[PDB]
Protein backbone atom coordinates (compact mmCIF):
# COMPACT_ATOMS: atom_id res chain seq x y z
CA UNK A 1 0.00 0.00 0.00
CA UNK A 2 1.49 3.15 -1.20
CA UNK A 3 4.72 1.54 -2.09
CA UNK A 4 5.06 0.26 1.55
CA UNK A 5 5.83 -3.70 1.98
CA UNK A 6 3.77 -4.25 5.28
CA UNK A 7 4.66 -7.86 7.03
CA UNK A 8 2.43 -9.23 9.78
CA UNK A 9 2.93 -12.21 10.97
CA UNK A 10 2.23 -15.11 14.15
CA UNK A 11 3.50 -17.99 15.44
CA UNK A 12 0.41 -19.72 16.74
CA UNK A 13 1.00 -22.48 18.60
CA UNK A 14 -0.55 -26.36 17.27
CA UNK A 15 -3.08 -28.10 19.42
CA UNK A 16 -4.25 -31.07 17.11
CA UNK A 17 -2.86 -32.15 13.80
CA UNK A 18 -3.44 -28.88 10.96
CA UNK A 19 -5.05 -26.01 11.04
CA UNK A 20 -7.12 -26.43 14.91
CA UNK A 21 -10.01 -24.26 14.96
CA UNK A 22 -9.12 -20.94 16.74
CA UNK A 23 -8.71 -16.87 16.42
CA UNK A 24 -5.30 -15.43 16.37
CA UNK A 25 -4.87 -11.49 15.31
CA UNK A 26 -1.49 -11.34 12.81
CA UNK A 27 0.57 -8.61 14.89
CA UNK A 28 2.45 -6.55 12.12
CA UNK A 29 6.57 -7.05 12.33
CA UNK A 30 8.22 -4.91 10.11
CA UNK A 31 7.28 -2.25 7.29
CA UNK A 32 9.53 -1.62 4.67
CA UNK A 33 8.98 1.64 1.81
CA UNK A 34 10.12 -0.46 -1.43
CA UNK A 35 7.40 1.15 -3.85
CA UNK A 36 7.99 -1.44 -6.48
CA UNK A 37 5.62 -3.50 -8.43
CA UNK A 38 4.66 -7.16 -7.34
CA UNK A 39 2.58 -9.75 -9.33
CA UNK A 40 3.93 -12.86 -8.56
CA UNK A 41 5.99 -14.58 -6.32
CA UNK A 42 7.27 -18.67 -5.62
CA UNK A 43 8.29 -19.76 -2.24
CA UNK A 44 11.50 -21.44 -1.56
CA UNK A 45 11.94 -25.12 -0.22
CA UNK A 46 15.08 -26.14 1.12
CA UNK A 47 17.15 -29.04 0.31
CA UNK A 48 19.55 -31.10 2.11
CA UNK B 1 1.37 19.19 34.60
CA UNK B 2 -0.95 21.21 31.84
CA UNK B 3 1.72 21.64 28.72
CA UNK B 4 1.85 20.79 25.16
CA UNK B 5 3.04 17.96 23.40
CA UNK B 6 4.54 16.65 20.27
CA UNK B 7 4.88 12.49 19.75
CA UNK B 8 5.95 11.49 16.63
CA UNK B 9 4.18 14.15 14.15
CA UNK B 10 1.54 13.38 17.58
CA UNK B 11 0.36 17.08 19.06
CA UNK B 12 -2.05 17.75 21.50
CA UNK B 13 -2.76 19.80 24.91
CA UNK B 14 -3.14 17.83 27.93
CA UNK B 15 -1.81 16.50 31.27
CA UNK B 16 0.49 13.22 31.12
CA UNK B 17 0.63 11.06 34.05
CA UNK B 18 1.80 7.29 34.33
CA UNK B 19 -0.72 4.95 33.19
CA UNK B 20 -1.76 0.95 33.49
CA UNK B 21 -2.69 0.13 29.84
CA UNK B 22 -0.65 -2.59 28.71
CA UNK B 23 0.64 -1.77 24.88
CA UNK B 24 1.24 -4.07 22.23
CA UNK B 25 5.43 -3.53 21.15
CA UNK B 26 4.62 -2.37 17.81
CA UNK B 27 1.17 -0.03 19.13
CA UNK B 28 2.61 3.40 19.67
CA UNK B 29 -0.55 5.34 20.71
CA UNK B 30 -4.22 4.51 22.08
CA UNK B 31 -7.49 6.27 21.02
CA UNK B 32 -10.96 5.88 22.88
CA UNK B 33 -14.42 4.96 21.87
CA UNK B 34 -15.34 8.21 20.82
CA UNK B 35 -12.03 8.01 19.00
CA UNK B 36 -9.68 10.44 20.69
CA UNK B 37 -6.35 10.27 21.73
CA UNK B 38 -6.03 8.88 25.03
CA UNK B 39 -2.73 7.40 25.77
CA UNK B 40 0.70 7.71 24.19
CA UNK B 41 3.96 6.14 24.20
CA UNK B 42 6.85 7.89 24.92
CA UNK B 43 9.25 7.12 21.84
CA UNK B 44 12.80 7.62 24.05
CA UNK B 45 11.83 5.43 26.76
CA UNK B 46 8.81 3.32 25.29
CA UNK B 47 6.97 4.53 28.79
CA UNK B 48 3.71 4.37 28.58
CA UNK C 1 -55.51 -5.79 52.82
CA UNK C 2 -54.61 -9.50 52.15
CA UNK C 3 -55.16 -8.89 48.48
CA UNK C 4 -53.48 -5.67 48.25
CA UNK C 5 -50.59 -7.33 50.38
CA UNK C 6 -50.26 -9.98 47.90
CA UNK C 7 -50.13 -7.58 44.65
CA UNK C 8 -47.82 -5.08 46.05
CA UNK C 9 -46.05 -8.20 46.82
CA UNK C 10 -45.44 -8.68 43.08
CA UNK C 11 -44.60 -5.17 41.90
CA UNK C 12 -41.04 -5.91 42.52
CA UNK C 13 -41.04 -8.88 40.12
CA UNK C 14 -43.34 -7.86 36.82
CA UNK C 15 -41.09 -4.18 37.12
CA UNK C 16 -37.75 -5.88 35.57
CA UNK C 17 -38.38 -9.36 34.73
CA UNK C 18 -41.31 -9.07 32.35
CA UNK C 19 -39.33 -6.14 30.51
CA UNK C 20 -41.93 -4.16 28.50
CA UNK C 21 -42.05 -0.99 31.13
CA UNK C 22 -38.99 0.47 32.59
CA UNK C 23 -37.75 0.74 29.21
CA UNK C 24 -38.38 5.06 28.51
CA UNK C 25 -36.13 5.59 31.11
CA UNK C 26 -33.24 3.81 29.72
CA UNK C 27 -34.34 5.25 26.38
CA UNK C 28 -34.05 8.59 27.71
CA UNK C 29 -30.26 7.69 28.59
CA UNK C 30 -29.35 6.18 25.99
CA UNK C 31 -30.66 8.81 23.35
CA UNK C 32 -28.84 11.34 25.39
CA UNK C 33 -25.65 9.59 25.74
CA UNK C 34 -25.84 8.37 22.05
CA UNK C 35 -26.33 12.31 20.90
CA UNK C 36 -23.19 12.85 22.83
CA UNK C 37 -21.27 10.82 21.37
CA UNK C 38 -22.13 11.66 18.33
CA UNK C 39 -21.42 14.92 18.79
CA UNK C 40 -18.31 14.30 20.08
CA UNK C 41 -17.59 11.47 17.34
CA UNK C 42 -17.96 14.61 14.75
CA UNK C 43 -14.81 16.16 15.41
CA UNK C 44 -12.56 13.11 13.67
CA UNK C 45 -14.28 13.95 10.20
CA UNK C 46 -12.59 15.80 7.34
CA UNK C 47 -15.70 17.52 5.88
CA UNK C 48 -13.95 17.38 2.38
C1 LIG D 1 16.84 6.06 22.18
O1 LIG D 1 18.13 6.33 22.65
C2 LIG D 1 18.18 6.37 24.07
C3 LIG D 1 19.53 6.89 24.49
O2 LIG D 1 19.55 7.08 25.89
C4 LIG D 1 17.83 4.99 24.65
O3 LIG D 1 17.68 5.06 26.05
C5 LIG D 1 18.37 3.95 26.66
O4 LIG D 1 17.65 2.76 26.49
C6 LIG D 1 18.29 1.62 27.03
C7 LIG D 1 17.53 0.39 26.59
O5 LIG D 1 16.22 0.42 27.12
C8 LIG D 1 18.39 1.78 28.55
O6 LIG D 1 19.08 0.71 29.15
C9 LIG D 1 19.15 3.06 28.87
O7 LIG D 1 19.16 3.33 30.25
C10 LIG D 1 18.52 4.25 28.16
N1 LIG D 1 19.31 5.44 28.37
C11 LIG D 1 18.84 6.55 28.96
C12 LIG D 1 19.85 7.68 29.08
O8 LIG D 1 17.70 6.67 29.37
C13 LIG D 1 16.50 4.51 24.08
O9 LIG D 1 16.24 3.17 24.41
C14 LIG D 1 16.48 4.62 22.56
N2 LIG D 1 15.20 4.24 22.03
C15 LIG D 1 15.00 3.23 21.16
C16 LIG D 1 13.57 3.01 20.74
O10 LIG D 1 15.91 2.53 20.74
C1 LIG E 1 4.06 -0.19 -11.92
O1 LIG E 1 3.19 0.49 -11.04
C2 LIG E 1 3.46 1.88 -11.17
C3 LIG E 1 2.65 2.63 -10.13
O2 LIG E 1 2.01 3.73 -10.73
C4 LIG E 1 3.25 2.37 -12.62
O3 LIG E 1 3.89 3.62 -12.82
C5 LIG E 1 3.85 1.43 -13.66
O4 LIG E 1 3.40 1.72 -14.96
C6 LIG E 1 3.52 -0.02 -13.34
N1 LIG E 1 4.15 -0.95 -14.24
C7 LIG E 1 3.60 -2.11 -14.63
C8 LIG E 1 4.42 -2.96 -15.57
O5 LIG E 1 2.49 -2.48 -14.26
Amino acid sequence: IDGYFKIYSKHTPIIGRDFPQGFSALEPLVDLPIGINITRFQTLLALN
Amino acid sequence: KCVNFNFNGLTGTGVLTKSNKKFLPFQQFGRDIVDTTDAVRDPQTLEI
Amino acid sequence: ANQFNSAIGKIQDSLFSTASALGKLQDVVNHNAQALNTLVKQLSSKFG
